RNA sequence: UAGUUGGUGGGGUAAAGGCCUACCAAGGCGACGAUCUGUAGCGGGUCUGAGAGGAUGAUCCGCCACACUGGGACUGAGACAC
RNA sequence: CAGAAUAAGCACCGGCUAACUCUGUGCCAGCAGCCGCGGUAAUACAGAGGGUGCGAGCGUUAAUCGGAUUUACUGGGCGUAAAGCGUGCGUAGGCGGCUUAUUAAGUCGGAUGUGAAAUCCCCGAGCUUAACUUGGGAAUUGCAUUCGAUACUGGUGAGCUAG
């Protein structure tokens, strides 16, 4: 570009769009569960991975990851979520905070504790 | 010890009045290439001395009207 | 917080003496494992490491003589790199005028932690006033003594004993009849020993 | 009406005040016209104590400013201090 | 003699019923007082693709007038699609560089410098480039020889 | 069209030096003669000349080569009709950490930049040549 | 854009002024972005960055605006007044 | 004065990146920032031992700048990777040959006024140290007025012929 090209018309910026729109700008959203199932990975992965589809306070509905092993969820539980994607599960954005409003903490897990909000063993 | 500015008159149809326009040479903030600035001024000109296309001086006053608030000086330069 | 618990496997881990105990009985007779990792995976000293390996391994080392966690040690590193010099000498000349380390080389702590805790339990009267913070920092001229309920500890006696086997620096001047000594002035590069690389130190804290 | 008086600032239980000239009606820590010294009620071993510039301060009294009794009582210890 | 190894590759070649499998090796050798060459070696094991490039860097060596222990003036080089800033520092500075830039200019004896690499990292092409830019680098006695001048007067 | 005449003397010289030749000519004016004394008198060239047919007016230059490269290694103009470029006293800028030369158009004549920093000036910087 | 742009007589204000009014003229603004529309309190400053830049405008200081939502005036040196 | 008496947790150990083994399970349960692990000997899943990094904290999520020369003024490109309008003419605009006189708008220099305090930086001072508070400087790269310079660009007058 010539100089007399950049005073007509300067450099554009593109804006950069949220990976987490569900989030609106928050570290976390309280929730409904609307559905909780499990569903198949994508290739070259199998396996059965649980799933929740959750109802937020910002008016979307969104799908959440249920990390751990073991989970006392089902519909009408009012959970926590925040950000972070599963990968091989398409369009599963968000996560599951263990142990926050109606979700548990996994049990008998004894490392990672603060993750998956298991309590310190007596 | 009043400020004053020099330009060259683009209308006089309004009565006692004239439009001056002044020109500026100023550089691009960014860019740094040397770009020129416009602006129109309406001046108090009493005795209509002044026409279109002359150059004239004109002195910032107390405001005679809406717009007007410079005055004339004197005619630099006759079209 | 201070570190509490073993003291000989952080001196194995980094391989070398850490004079980290009184020195009645040597490192070797002390320990017995040296040049092994305190791991059951722990091996020789011939290990090769990354850059990045070593340059930790050295701020450790660093660290763990003097017994300072890493957020004052990291104040301490933007401190020298501020102050007008050589950022590694700097360095060194702050972690030498803590009262702490002051106190263990006049001979009054066998090691630095006791000299650590003769400091915190208000044993220690610098430039007349019983202070109790370890890590104020010591300037030119200046006096340190031993209060009097302090006075009279076997532990001291045994400390100023040791000590005498030690070579007293330069930069201190101490009376150990009246239990007294002053500070003169920071000491040198050349003073403490060579086997310090700190060039590393400024790389890791520089990246 | 224009006064001189003292503006708190330092840290808790530690006051120190700036001597200012200003509108009565402005806030106490906030604008004002001019600033010429300071008092430290709590300055201990090398610290100044109390600094007044006696030019300024007559040349505002001069015009009808009216200073405060603190103000006043200090700009008497220092005359009486030099 | 101090020899940095910068890189080590494993590559591949095609033939009927398998691949053939080789090592390549990029080591720069220096002298630590203004000399200083690269090299490379390819074999079919590590230990003589290392042999063969030290021995191609000790081949292919220049000599570059530091001042003191710092570069001359500011230096840019390329070669191919790898660029390269090279700035002189004050002392305590360090080698403010990447790897690749950093085992050319310790070879040759540079203490204190701030580069930069711009467009590729291709560490045989970032080698080049530094190599060519250490190279490429005057000195004011050269300068005053070429002009026909003194060295006070040329500043 | 040509637009401008400094540039096209500085790649005349250029592309002389790449290709060798010992002398290079070209149509002459003040400026350009200005520019080339101060080349000569920092040492990158060996001669100037003017001539004269009528109106028409020539410059030759005579090119210098030490060892097998040529005295001037590099040549950029800096400030061009499309963009005018001017600094003060303070910000003159230095060719090479000072090795080279920044030919500056000031009120007192054409310098080099070291020659404006003496007399305090700035102006017009027109070429960096090394 | 038609009180719109300028002028004259008069009114009005603490004070210049289409601020208002009656006439006279056809002017005034706009690709250097008028009009319309979306968003937004502004600055000293704060964060980041080698720099140039980018993001931001809590706590402290200055200015502005608002006081359940709109339209007004009274008293007073001062308000169209939490 | 009494008596060690009242006071350690969190994350991680495939590479990026400091820190490795054994059991349990067998593309299941699960892990995952990216590349990827798990289909009977898993240093990558869970537990244990050991170790590493921090420490009254340790991790996760969210957000800004950086790395990103990835809007390139400093500082990028357009034969084949994304990118020359199908081709001309021409309006606004941008830029424009040589010589000379003059002007002083751009450009450069000096002086004066202003650029609130706080904040940033420097030397000190007081807090047992530090945070913090505070004295004085430096800085505020800007703006305005006025006085100068005339090489270059612009304006004006005159002249020329290589476009
Ligand atoms: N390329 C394959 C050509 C195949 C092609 N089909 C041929 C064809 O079709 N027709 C024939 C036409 C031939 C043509 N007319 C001649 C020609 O190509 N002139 C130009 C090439 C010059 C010469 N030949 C190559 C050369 O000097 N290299 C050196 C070399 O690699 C190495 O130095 C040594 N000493 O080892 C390195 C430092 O380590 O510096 C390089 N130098 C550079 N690197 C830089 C870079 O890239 N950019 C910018 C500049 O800075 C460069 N200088």
């Amino acid at each position: 570009a010539t100089t007399n090209q950049l005073i007509r018309k300067g450099r554009t910026t593109l804006v950069e769009k949220s990976k987490v729109p569900a989030l609106k700008a928050c570290p976390q959203r309280r929730g409904v569960c609307t559905r909780v199932y499990t569903t198949t990975p994508k290739k070259p992965n199998s396996a059965m991975r649980k799933v929740c589809r959750v109802r937020l306070t910002s008016g979307f509905e969104v799908s959440s990851y249920i990390g751990g092993e073991g989970h006392n969820l089902q519909e009408h539980s009012v959970v926590l979520i925040r950000g972070g994607r599963v990968k091989d599960l398409p369009g599963v954005r968000y996560h599951t905070v263990r142990g926050s409003l109606d979700c548990a903490g996994v049990k008998d897990r004894n490392q990672s504790r603060s993750k998956y909000g298991a309590k310190r063993p007596k | 010890t009043v400020r004053t500015l020099t330009g060259k008159v683009v209308s006089d149809k309004m009565d006692k009045s004239i439009v001056v326009l002044i020109e500026r040479r100023v550089q691009h903030p960014l860019y740094g290439k040397s770009i020129r600035r416009s602006t129109k001024l309406h001046a108090h000109d009493e005795n209509n001395v002044a026409k279109i296309g002359d150059v004239v001086t004109i002195k910032e006053s107390r405001p005679i009207s809406k717009t007007k608030a410079w005055t004339l000086v004197e005619v630099v330069e006759a079209a | 917080a201070r570190y509490i618990g073993p003291k000989c496997k952080l001196s194995r881990r980094e391989g070398t003496d850490l004079q980290l105990k009184s020195g009645v009985k040597p490192f070797d007779v002390k320990t017995k494992k040296a040049n092994k990792a305190p791991g059951q995976h722990g091996q020789a000293r011939g290990g090769k490491q990354s850059e990045y390996s070593l340059q930790l391994r050295e701020k450790q080392k660093v660290r763990r003589i003097y017994g300072v966690l890493e957020r004052q040690f990291s104040n301490y590193y933007k401190e020298a790199a501020r102050v007008k010099g050589a950022t590694g000498e700097n360095l060194l000349k702050l972690l030498e005028s803590r009262l702490d380390n002051v106190v263990y080389r006049m001979g009054f702590g066998s090691t630095r932690a006791e000299a650590r805790q003769l400091v915190s339990h208000r044993s220690i009267t610098l430039n007349g006033r019983r202070v109790n913070i370890a890590s104020i920092q010591v300037k030119a001229g200046d006096v340190i003594a031993v209060h009097e309920g302090a006075k009279q500890q076997l532990r001291i006696k045994n400390a100023i004993e040791l000590a005498a086997q030690r070579g007293i620096p330069a930069w201190i001047e101490v009376d150990h009849s009246k239990l007294e000594g002053t500070f003169k002035a920071a000491p040198d590069r050349s003073d403490l020993p060579a086997e310090i690389n700190e060039s590393l130190i400024v790389e890791l804290y520089s990246k | 009406m224009v006064v001189i008086r003292l503006a708190r600032g330092g840290a808790k239980k530690r006051p120190f005040y700036q001597i200012v000239v200003t509108d009565s009606r402005n806030a106490r820590d906030g604008r004002f016209i001019e600033r010429i010294g300071f008092f430290n009620p709590t300055a201990q071993g090398q610290a100044e104590k109390l600094r007044l510039d006696a030019d300024r301060f007559a040349h505002w009294v001069s015009q009808g400013a009216q200073p405060s009794e603190r103000v006043a009582s200090l700009a008497a210890q220092a005359k009486k201090a030099t | 003699l101090v020899e940095k190894l910068v890189a080590v590759d494993r590559v591949a070649k095609v033939v009927k019923g398998g691949r053939i499998f080789s090592f390549t090796a990029l080591t720069v050798v220096g002298d630590g007082n203004g000399r200083v060459g690269f090299g490379r070696g390819k074999a079919r094991e590590v230990p003589a693709a290392i042999s063969k490039a030290l021995e191609a860097a000790r081949r292919n060596m220049i000599t570059v007038d530091l001042a003191g222990t710092t570069l001359q003036h500011p230096v840019n080089a390329r070669h191919g699609a790898s660029r390269v800033y090279m700035q002189p520092a004050s002392e305590g500075t360090g080698v403010i560089a990447g790897g690749a830039m950093r085992a050319v200019l310790e070879a040759a004896g540079v203490h204190n410098v701030l580069a930069k690499c711009y467009g590729s990292t291709n560490a045989a092409n970032v080698v080049n480039a530094t190599f060519k830019g250490l190279r490429d680098m005057t000195s004011p006695e050269k300068v005053a020889a070429k002009r026909g001048k003194s060295v006070e007067e040329i500043q | 069209s040509m637009q401008d005449t400094v540039a096209d003397m500085l790649t005349r010289v250029r592309n002389a030096q790449m290709a060798k030749k010992q002398t290079v000519s070209m149509p002459s004016s003040k400026l350009k003669v200005a520019i080339a004394n101060v080349l000569q008198q920092e040492g990158y060239i060996s001669n100037v000349e003017v001539a004269q047919e009528e109106t028409k007016s020539t410059l030759t230059i005579t090119l210098k080569y030490f060892e097998g490269k040529p005295v001037i290694e590099m040549v950029k103009r800096v400030s061009r009709p499309g963009l005018r470029q001017y600094r003060g006293k303070d910000k003159l800028p230095s060719v090479k950490q000072g090795l080279g030369i920044a030919i500056v158009s000031t009120s007192k004549g054409i310098m080099t930049d070291r020659a404006a920093r003496a007399a305090g000036i700035g102006g017009e910087v027109i070429a960096f040549v090394s």
